[PDB]
Order: structure tokens, then sequence, then C-alpha cells
């Protein structure tokens, strides 16, 4: 296995019926609450209890990150309560690990992570290659519902002698 | 007749949703799931978390991979297609 | 299908020269929307997998040295090397990545010109293992010569022998740009010991007199 | 480029089928188009087909429809080319390549040699070749290794477990009566061959043959 997850999500609150559970089996009942984005903040530490769903972080390619110090999930074992978070403390891949992460909190909205601005390796922070394009990942429509009509295509990039293959959606 | 079976499925689901799972009868819901290869419905999708939390929802690979299940109401409607 | 024609087929340039090879497609590969020519060049070194050099007719692939230039447009394209090195010896293909099916070119085999060299000839009698096995193979190696055009003759007791000869040429060397040739004359033990004085003669462009290598029973 | 690993060379009986593999490393095949291209002996590259592993949509060449079948497994990050009812015209090297939106084959594989023949798998015969007795030495000694009578390709020939690299000329195999014959030459200095032993290592994995023959004078 690689870039996969067992169970380090959940922790969602129902709150209002805004369709936040739309992407759980999203074959139907998918839609955007209101579309007519802003730059993200620095990458530090995460809080597990409020985050709902997998947190997708963007190096050259999409990668899932499990809770720091590792978590469990099998049943029938004596113990009490789950509260373990993950880390995203990262600088840009050439000098560090990845650009920035993106997730959806407990009420149904999206929270983005990012790095301080200074071609994509120089000043890029989030999954957004350009304002009109973004890196396609299985839960893109969930974190960015306004980008449903974006057209997808396959590209390739370099980040220090390693070729990364990507699917990207753009406005046209 | 299609809407009659839809209401029947909604009622059987309401029997399944009395709690997180059907208590001591969650295996019945799991039997329905494995027969339909589904896990929950769009109506009560906020409730479709507990079957995964107690592993009642059928998972062929609960060690890794990232995805979503399939709607049971959708599979029921496809059964009459 | 788009019919790609490369010119020329064979090409021999000395080290450091600027070499050009043209590729012409039966259909213009220009897409009027993006104003880009959908043509790629591939380098296949002897006994290796093809490597993408320049795609989109002009866009050079990351990692390829800047001495490779892909120019041209519409229906006519040209791959050029400003200064060819000894390692640029390969077969160069052009492929249209415009419409299905994606057709490749015929191929331009690029040779390298060096100073004319004489073949180093070494004769090898049948091994003892083969002599005990039943056959007898007289081997003749002609190493490090140029050009590739060479002639080999086998002589038994002063009479020419042609049937029963296997030949194998190496591809041009990536270091000294020379050629090598192996000639194996296979016979039976009876006819091998029935005669004496086996000679391997080499006719080449460098020497008007053939280079001979002979051996006798002992 | 990106790492792609193909299956070993396959000998298929005329009329049978064979499934070749192409495993990706370091990335996900869902982000690239996987192309298959065949190259026949002394022939140009010919595009077989392509597949999109994200949706399973395939696209073949009019000449390969019905015989070639491309599939892709995303859980194992692998592509598969199935060839049904092969003939002598299908004997070729099959390469798997990756492409982006431009359909330009940027990264290739090592290639899989598929030989379609009815000849039986035959173990090779490795004979050492030492110079002829009475030969005037001159600080340059040439040794030979003759691997005769085997089928099918390939064979791996090294000198001293590959530690003897320079001065080696390994000649390509030639087909006789459904049996391959190969020769190799190693030209060192006449001062180190009798002192330091030189051995010819031949590997034929089709018949699980591993022969290490030490050259000896006389
Ligand atoms: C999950 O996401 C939702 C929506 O993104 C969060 O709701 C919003 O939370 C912020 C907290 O900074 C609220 O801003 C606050 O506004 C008041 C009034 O202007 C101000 O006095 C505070 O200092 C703060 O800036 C924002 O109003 C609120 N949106 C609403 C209520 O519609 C939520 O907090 C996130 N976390 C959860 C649910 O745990
Ligand atoms: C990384 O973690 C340290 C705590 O050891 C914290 O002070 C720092 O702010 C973190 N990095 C960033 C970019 O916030
Ligand atoms: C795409 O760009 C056009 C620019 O004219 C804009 O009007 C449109 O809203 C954009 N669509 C999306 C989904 O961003």
């Amino acid at each position: 296995g690689s870039w996969h997850i067992n169970r380090t999500a959940l922790n969602c609150n129902d709150s209002l019926h805004t369709g936040f559970i739309a992407s759980l089996f999203y074959t139907h009942s998918f839609n955007s609450s209101g579309c007519p984005h802003y730059p993200p903040r620095q990458c530090g530490v995460v809080s597990a209890k409020t985050v709902c769903g997998p947190v997708y972080c963007f190096t050259p390619s999409p990668v899932v990150v499990g809770t720091t110090d590792r978590l469990g999930a099998p049943t029938y074992t004596w113990g009490e309560n789950e509260t373990d978070v993950f880390l995203l403390n990262s600088t840009r891949p050439p000098l560090g690990s990845w650009f920035g992460c993106t997730w959806m909190n407990s009420s149904g909205y999206t929270k983005t992570c990012g790095a301080p601005p200074c071609t994509y390796l120089k000043c890029g922070s989030g999954p957004w290659l350009t304002p009109r394009c973004l890196i396609d990942y299985p839960y893109r429509l969930w974190h960015y519902p306004c980008t449903v009509n974006y057209t997808i295509f396959k590209i390739r990039m370099y980040v220090g002698g390693v070729e990364h293959r990507l699917t990207a959606a753009c406005n046209f | 007749i299609a809407k009659d079976v839809k209401q029947f499925y909604d009622q059987a689901l309401q029997q399944a949703v009395v709690d997180d799972d059907a208590n001591n009868a969650k295996a019945v819901v799991k039997t329905f799931h494995e027969t339909l290869n589904c896990c929950g419905s769009s109506t009560l999708s906020a409730l479709t978390t507990s079957m995964l939390k107690n592993n009642l929802c059928p998972s062929g690979s609960s060690i890794i991979s990232n995805l979503f299940k399939e709607d049971c109401h959708q599979k029921i409607d496809e059964l009459f297609s | 299908d788009i019919v790609m024609t490369q010119s020329p087929s064979s090409l021999a340039m000395s080290v450091g020269q600027k070499v050009t090879m043209s590729c012409k497609s039966s259909q213009s590969l220009l897409n009027s929307n993006n104003q880009k020519n959908y043509l790629a060049w591939y380098q296949q070194k002897p006994g290796q997998s093809p490597k993408l050099l320049v795609y989109f007719a002009s866009t050079r692939e990351s990692g390829v040295p800047d001495r490779f230039i892909g120019s041209g447009s519409g229906t006519d394209f040209t791959l050029t090397i400003s200064s060819v090195q000894a390692e640029d010896l390969a077969d160069y293909f052009c492929q249209q990545h415009y419409s299905t099916p994606y057709t490749f070119g015929g191929g331009t085999k690029l040779e390298i010109r060096r100073a004319d060299a004489a073949p180093t000839v070494s004769i090898f009698p049948p091994s003892s293992e083969q002599l005990t096995s039943g056959g007898a193979s007289v081997v003749c190696f002609l190493n490090n010569f140029y050009p590739k055009d060479i002639n080999v003759k086998w002589k038994i007791d002063g009479s020419e022998r042609q049937n029963g000869v296997l030949n194998s040429w190496t591809d041009q060397d990536s270091k000294d740009s020379t050629y090598s040739m192996s000639s194996t004359l296979t016979l039976t033990k009876d006819e091998y010991e029935r005669h004496n004085s086996y000679t391997c003669e080499a006719t080449h462009k460098t020497s008007t007199s053939p280079i001979v290598k002979s051996f006798n029973r002992n | 480029e990106v790492q792609l690993q193909q299956s070993g060379a396959e000998l298929v009986k005329p009329g049978a089928s064979v499934k070749l593999s192409c495993t990706a490393s370091g990335f996900n095949i869902k982000d690239t188009y996987i192309h298959w291209v065949n190259q026949r002996p002394e022939q140009g590259l010919e595009w077989i087909g392509r597949i999109d592993p994200a949706n399973g949509h395939t696209q073949y060449d009019p000449k390969f429809q019905g015989k070639a079948t491309i599939t892709a497994d995303t859980s194992s990050n692998t592509a598969y080319l199935q060839l049904s009812s092969l003939t002598s015209e299908d004997t070729a090297v099959y390469y798997c390549a990756t492409s982006d939106y431009s359909y330009a084959l940027d990264s290739w594989g090592q290639g899989t040699s598929v030989t379609v023949s009815s000849a039986k798998t035959t173990a090779p015969s490795v004979y050492p070749l030492a110079p002829v007795c009475g030969d005037t030495t001159g600080s340059s000694v040439t040794l030979g290794c003759l691997v005769k009578g085997y089928f099918p390709e390939p064979v791996t020939l090294t000198w001293n477990s590959g530690s003897l690299s320079s001065g080696v000329h390994t000649f390509p195999a030639v087909l006789q009566s459904d049996l391959y014959t190969l020769s190799s030459s190693v030209t060192v200095t006449s001062s180190t061959w009798p002192s330091q032993s030189i051995t010819c290592n031949v590997a034929h994995p089709a018949s699980s043959t591993k022969v290490d023959k030490k050259i000896e004078p006389r």
C-alpha cells in the first residue's frame, strides 16, 4: 500500500443539514451551497476533533496523512476514547516536504493550509497551480464544489529530479 | 409500485436506524448491505458513520485506501431499472 | 494514417559537426487553436529503449542537453545537433502525436566518422571441448576497424570456403566509434582434421592487400 | 522519466497467447496514459495502442484490433498487453510508455522480447577460445567465448562476473537451424591474461543454464 488511509477521519458534527455528508457515497445528492476562495494561512499543527474526513496534503502529488504517532481502528479491545492528531509542519519539497494541505472541518466548510509566498515551486502554497487550475484528487468536488465544471487533463512536473504525474482541472 | 417498494425500503431502513445500528440485529443490516453492495442512504447520510465506526458496514479492505461507499436507496432504485 | 517520411535514412557526420535530419508528414501537424506543432523526436541508442528528446516539435525535454534543437512547422520539421559527440550515435525517429493512430517515422540511423582504422584480426582454433563434442568451429575476430564495410574470406589449404559461415557485426562503439566483426566457420571433426592450414582473410578499404591470419595443426 | 518494469522475454508457440506486464514505480498510473508500441526486427516503431487507467478507456490501432488487448489494474499500478493467436510476424519487442495530455511518449520501459517459434528450448554450449600456440605476443592478448547451439534469446555474457568491462566486444546472436550462435571477444594486455585468470560467464535463463568457463592457454 501507499498514500492510503485506514481510519483517521470522522469527528464530524451534524450541525445544519447543509449537505456536508453529500460526498459519502456521492453518486447522487451532490451540490454546492453557494457559489458566486482566499489565500491560506501558515502550516502548523492540526486539531483532530474538529476535522471531518481525510486531510489531503499537496506535495507534487496528493497524499493522505494519518494521525501523528499513529492511530488504531480495529474493534473489541479494552480502552477508552480516541484523540490523536496529525502533523503538517512542512516547507516546500525542494527544501522540505510538501506545499500545503486542505481539509473540511466539522460543520461542513473547508480549511486550507499553506506556506509563505516568495514557478509553482517558487511561490505556490496550495493545490492551486494557477487561480484557474487545481490538482485533481478524489475529494476535490467536496472541498471545492464551485469547481465542478472544471475540465480535467493529465500533466507532469519536476521537483528536484523526480517526475510527478498529475491530474489537473482548469477553467476554459 | 416502485414508490411502494421505496417506502418499504425507507421503513426497513428506519428499523435499521432506530439506533446507530440495529442492536443485536446489525448483522441483518450487514446482510442487506452485502446483498446490495451498499452502505447507507442519501437521506440519513449523517447516520451512515456508525456502521463504519463499529465496522458493521461491509468493507473488503479496512486496512487502507481512500473512498466512499454506495447509496442503498440508489441500488434499490437501480434494482428496478 | 499520417505517413511520416524521414530524410535521409543513413547519415554519417564526424565529431563536432552540425547535423540536420528532416521529417515530413503527409498532413500538417499544426493545431490552429494552440498554434503548436504536434511532433516529437525519439533517440534509440543501439540495444536500448527509445528516449524522448524534443516533443511539440520545438519543446526540448527536461534533461536532454541543449545541443539538440527541434525546428520546423506545418508539414516540415528538422532535428539538428549543433555539435555532435561520440555518444550521439543512435537511430532517430519522428512521431506525430496529433491524431490517432500516432505514426512513427522510418528512422534516420546516425553514424559517426572517425579516422580510418585497420581491423585487428585474431584467429581461434576449435576448443578441445568442441573437438571432443563432435564439431569444430574456427573463429575469426576483427576488432576496432572503420568503416563498417568489410569483406571476410575463409581458406582451407589454399582453397576458398563459403558455405557454413556465420557472421555477426557489432553496432558502432560508443567510445572509439569503431566496428567489430565475428566470423565463425563451423565444420565436423572429420573434415576439420582432414585438412590443414586454415586462413582468415580480411579485405578492407584501408588496405588494398588482405590481412591474413592462418594456423596449422600445431 | 518514471520507472517502468516489464516482464521477461517470452517464447510463445505459434497460435498461442501471451500476456505482457508493465509495472509502474514512484507514481500512480491513474495520472498518465499508458501506451504500448511494438518494434519488429530491423523495423520502425509501430504504435499498438493506449489506455487511460483512470476510466479504463482503451484506444487501439486499426491493424492491432482483435489481437491486442490493453488493460490496467490501479490497485497494483500495472498495465497489461494481451496478444492472442500470435504468428511469426508478431516476433518483436513490445515497449510500454507513459504520456500526458500531449500524448508524447516521454518515459519508456526496458522492452519485452516476444519470440513466436516452434523450435524447442535448447541449452547452450560454451567453448573457450585461447590464442593459437606459437603466436608472437605484443602486449595485447585477445580471448574468445563461443556460445553455440541454444534457443531462444537472450543470453547474458560477462567476463569475470562483469568486473572486466573495457575491451569487451559481445557480438549479437545469429539464427541458424533454429539455434542461436554467439561469440564474444575480450582484448586485454598480454601481461595479465596468464597471470590473472579470466572467466567467461554465460547465463541462459530459458533453460536455467549458468556456465562459468575459465580460459586456459594451449
Ligand atoms: C467550521 O467552519 C465554520 C465555517 O467556516 C466556522 O464558523 C465560523 O467560525 C468563525 C470563527 O473564527 C466565526 O468568525 C467569528 O465571527 C464573529 C462575529 O463576526 C467574531 O466576533 C469572532 O471573533 C470570529 O471572527 C464565523 O462567524 C463562523 N461562521 C458562522 C457562524 O457562520 C466554524 O467555527 C468552524 N469550526 C467548528 C464548527 O468547529
Ligand atoms: C513547527 O513546529 C514548531 C514547534 O516545534 C512551531 O514552533 C513552528 O511554528 C512549526 N512550523 C510552522 C511553519 O508553523
Ligand atoms: C471561468 O472564467 C470565466 C472568465 O470569463 C468566468 O466568467 C467563469 O465564472 C469562470 N468559471 C469558474 C467555474 O470559475
